[PDB]
């Protein structure tokens, strides 16, 4: 069977204890899980369901609904690239080109080392600094390939 | 230590909401206190809840979340229903072009917190929530830390400053859905469910979180509240035009020299926003269109309108995306179509299939692969996303695109021949 | 001759009746008197002495000894400013300067209207919130002139 | 019931005892205290003999928090060797620079203090207890009056408390501006309605105190421990921190740290840990130049690895930690200490009266660059001669900190003598 590591289970229990009702913590718990594993393992949902005192059904539906969660590909670093109107107008395509030159991958793909996955996303709410991308929680303006290369070198 | 955030430019002619947030860094409680912070809170707790509601009403404050609803009036509707009541700060900000709320959150979180406490007190809520989009992780950590700072200084908890008023503020995180900014879907999300809007009525002010009276207010709305108390309603209402008084934040992006957030009075025109404040266009090219987020499309003939909530005003969230003469409107329209395709929650049939088909067909048009039937179908589906829709998304998913068809016919005709 | 108003004499009597022996109440009585008149009237001490069943000069000596009591200056509000080490180190002088800007007085002085007196005091036991001041019973941290100005406007 | 404004002092605990409630900056009233199991120690105590309670407090290793670190049980034993009636006094005079630990118990968890006073009073056979609170704590005074009324209404004070046959009244006295009234014999003089003039010891209060009767004076912090010792037993209490200096201790930390406030910590914590591990390090990450143990001692940056205990080499005192960093002028700081003693000597003893005054007057001249050579030599002389003939601790220590700064920061003083 699947069991949560003790360090993870602790964090999960903290989130569950944070709000007045346990089930309010479901998104924070899923964030925590994806942070820990680099994706949401399908096997994780049954024991999380129990901790939330929710049907598995409910948890599965929630995972499928929210775009940030990924059940399919494990990646250490998610490069979220905005493909919305402002970023498009100001040069999403040059960012994607630079990413392909550096990493060898296109949107939706993972590097063969499991290290980077490019995730196309809607507006990241930084449109004045378009074109925008994130690397996990860090968010940046794309300037040029040389600049992107330097930024990515910080993620090991 | 917080995650990296781009340093969005911010400028103010009023020095209120952006007094600290014009500087791109976290202002912690000590700086806030040095500027007289939390003194509005202290004054508020010496007033009755009902007096506070009256002040906010008389201030003419309207919501900054898109609908421009009078904030005092919303509060009054909530309090006419038996408690307990809940207060929710909507920090889901996910509409394209819109980045005004994040600079308050990330740079002056105590302004927002002070507003939440005064508002919660006004409506008798002992539990408040901030729902912040999942793609603002820095905002989330900054808010958690600021809340703890406030607890330590006795602005949160039980019996705040000996007033008898109890408040806890909980920070919830979204997980990638624009629809969770819609007030009923936001509440569904807070309850641990999928972000599915609910049939209204009832409205949240009557039945919201756990079926109780619930006030949902946008970040920017709430950030006005400390000023209204501090200055008094009458002095606040002297700011800008007397019917749409007070500061407004305008996030300006696209082909301008100085893209960023501007704090301005609402008698400012759209032309002034672009040319006086945002420094004009890149390369000094002619303005072709302004997209009000993903909601409306203004032509170059419509730049002399006020940035107010009047019928002929700009309205919305004051989001200004500038396109210049060389930008392809059809390519732009496609991006808008793609947004709505990706964000419909699917509950309503015309919205579900219409947002999908609108983007699918427009792509075919753009790539020069559309049949005559695809063209006629595109037109039809664009006019038929709204029927039976239960929230604002279905109502507006066709609107901007329809406006580009009306205002830029010659550009569309080039694709039709193609 | 001087006679206490009844409402005051009632409170003095309450204090005198509080402890097992009358004379134990001398400090509570003097606080009460100073609260009432904005200072200790010299002519108040004789009748206080009688109610305490103490010699006048005993009472005079006690008033002289305890620094909180003031026989010289009537003031509606005493602004007690801490001038001890921690407050000095963290910005007593900024507070004093701000007070001078707002009220027009230095330590030892009363405003011409008799409303505010600045009283320099030793450590007020709030050193973590240095620099500290009191306005009568209320105690505050000084943050800035703008902040101070709003606090003082609460005392009319 | 509104109280005067109080600044919200930060409080943090790793033990969750004294600051279980007082870590939250608001008044905790009786219902909230009872919900946490409050006053059950009192009930337990009243089912024990006075002698057994003294025995537990002895075995706990509890020591006084008012500066001297005297073993509490031992003190109580001394008092009960003498025929009654006896008196119990809670010292809430807390007026030493840097020291604000006691007030957060008083203002936030008064029932912890009250429960401690009742148990203590019972243990020594006192039917009358006093709280002497400094005059500059008006909120604390009103909070305590109200808490005492709440305790009376629930039957924890008065006659025949909980059917035990034990009677107790707690009276609240207020000071009026004198630091010396924290000295246990001057406090008693003040309670008797006189000037706060220390008495010649011996006799000690435990023999001859209030009205000449056996009197136990204990600090607020000391008393706040007593409910825990009864509740936990002395074994579990002694298991907290090192076994020779066991139990919680409160540390008021101020000056140039990131998180000034009160820390509840065990006594094996080092000064360095207090500053860097708990208090968040220094403002601006500047180097620690000195720590003032209130107005008592001056530790240099080479002395940061000492334990916060009552050992010979330990920090001791009240655990008051005032942090000065590299840019702080030590002579300026010494002047403020000199000014404090000048303002607080009661004047009974000649070297203290004239010495405290001259130390300040001369050091001010030095500071302003107006000292003659004779002023310099006189300063040195008077700093070493405040103590002779002194009958209380103030005269004994009024020169100590300043002397340490002369010994540990010679180069800084030399700069002033040259100019
Ligand atoms: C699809 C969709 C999406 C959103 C909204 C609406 C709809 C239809 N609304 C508006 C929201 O429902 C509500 O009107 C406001 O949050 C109320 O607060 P104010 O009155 O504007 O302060 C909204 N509001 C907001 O504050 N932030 C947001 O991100 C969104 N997003
Ligand atoms: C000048 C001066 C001033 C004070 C003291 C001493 C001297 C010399 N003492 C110590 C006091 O006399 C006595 O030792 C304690 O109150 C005894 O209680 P503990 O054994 O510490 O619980 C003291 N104690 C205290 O509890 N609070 C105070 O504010 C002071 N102040
Ligand atoms: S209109 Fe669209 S987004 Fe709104 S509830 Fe219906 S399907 Fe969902
Ligand atoms: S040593 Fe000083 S403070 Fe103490 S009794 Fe003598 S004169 Fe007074
Ligand atoms: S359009 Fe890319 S951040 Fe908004
Ligand atoms: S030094 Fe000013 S309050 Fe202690
Ligand atoms: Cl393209
Ligand atoms: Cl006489
Ligand atoms: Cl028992
Ligand atoms: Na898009
Ligand atoms: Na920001
Ligand atoms: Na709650
Ligand atoms: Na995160
Ligand atoms: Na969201
Ligand atoms: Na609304
Ligand atoms: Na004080
Ligand atoms: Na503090
Ligand atoms: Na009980
Ligand atoms: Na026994
Ligand atoms: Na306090
Ligand atoms: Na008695
Ligand atoms: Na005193
Ligand atoms: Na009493
Ligand atoms: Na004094
Ligand atoms: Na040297």
């Amino acid at each position: 069977e699947f069991e949560f590591p003790e360090e993870l289970k602790t964090k999960l229990q903290e989130h569950i204890n944070y709000f007045p009702k346990k089930r309010q913590a479901i998104l924070l718990c899923l964030h925590e899980i994806q942070n820990y594993y680099g994706y949401i393992p399908p096997e994780s949902l049954k024991p999380l369901a129990d901790m939330l005192e929710l049907p598995l059904n409910h948890v599965e539906g929630v995972v499928a609904f929210y775009d940030m969660f990924d059940r399919e590909d494990k990646a250490k670093y998610r490069i979220r690239v905005c493909v919305s109107i402002v970023c498009h107008l100001m040069g999403t395509n040059k960012l994607l080109k630079a990413l392909e030159n550096i990493l060898g991958i296109k949107p939706g793909e993972v590097t063969p080392d499991g290290k980077f996955k490019i995730v196309p996303v809607q507006c990241l709410g930084a449109c004045s600094e378009a074109p925008v991308f994130m690397v996990n929680d860090d968010e940046y303006k794309f300037e040029s390939e040389v600049q992107l290369n330097e930024i990515l070198s910080r993620y090991t | 230590s917080y995650p990296a955030i781009p340093r969005i430019y911010a400028e103010t002619t009023l020095n209120m909401l952006l007094k600290r947030a014009k500087k791109p860094r976290v202002h912690s409680i000590d700086e806030y206190l040095k500027d007289g912070g939390y003194q509005a809170l202290e004054k508020a707790l010496n007033m009755s809840p009902e007096e506070i509601i009256d002040w906010v009403d008389k201030s003419t404050l309207r919501g900054g979340g898109g609908a421009g609803f009078p904030t005092g009036k919303k509060w009054k509707f909530a309090v006419q229903n038996p408690g307990p009541r809940y207060f929710i700060c909507n920090a889901d900000e996910s509409e394209p072009g819109t980045f005004k709320d994040r600079i308050i959150i990330e740079r002056d979180p105590h302004l927002l917190i002070e507003g939440i406490i005064i508002s919660s007190y006004a409506i008798g809520a002992n539990e408040a929530y901030i729902y912040i989009r999942g793609e603002y992780p820095a905002g989330y950590y900054i808010l958690r830390d600021a809340i703890e700072e406030a607890k330590k200084k006795g602005f949160l908890g039980k019996n705040i400053l000996g007033s008898g008023f109890d408040l806890e503020i909980y920070v919830a995180r979204g997980a990638g859905a624009y629809i969770c900014g819609e007030e009923t879907a936001l509440i569904e999300s807070l309850e641990g469910k999928r972000g599915h809007p609910r049939l209204k009525p009832p409205y949240p002010v009557q039945k919201g979180l756990w079926g109780k009276p619930t006030v949902v207010n946008n970040v920017e709305t709430i950030a006005n509240v400390p000023f209204i108390i501090s200055m008094g309603w009458e002095e606040y209402r002297y700011i800008g035009p007397s019917d749409y008084a007070g500061p407004k934040l305008f996030p300006v992006s696209g082909k301008v020299k100085k893209p960023g957030v501007y704090e301005l009075p609402m008698n400012t025109t759209l032309r002034e926003v672009i040319f006086k404040y945002a420094g004009g266009t890149l390369g000094n090219k002619k303005v072709k269109a302004v997209f009000s987020g993903a909601l409306d499309c203004f032509s170059s003939e419509e730049l002399d309108i006020p940035m107010d909530y009047s019928p002929l005003g700009f309205g919305g969230t004051g989001t200004v995306i500038v396109l210049t003469e060389e930008d392809d409107i059809v390519e732009a329209a496609l991006k808008i179509a793609e947004f709505y395709e990706h964000e419909t929650c699917g509950q309503c049939t015309p919205c579900r299939v219409g947002c999908y088909e609108q983007a699918n067909l427009l792509e075919k048009i753009y790539k020069g692969e559309a049949t005559e039937q695809d063209w006629e179908g595109f037109d039809f589906v664009n006019r038929n996303i709204q029927p039976t829709s239960i929230c604002g998304l279905g109502a507006v998913a066709g609107r901007l695109i329809r406006q580009t068809l009306e205002k830029f016919p010659e550009e569309w005709e080039k694709y039709r021949k193609k």
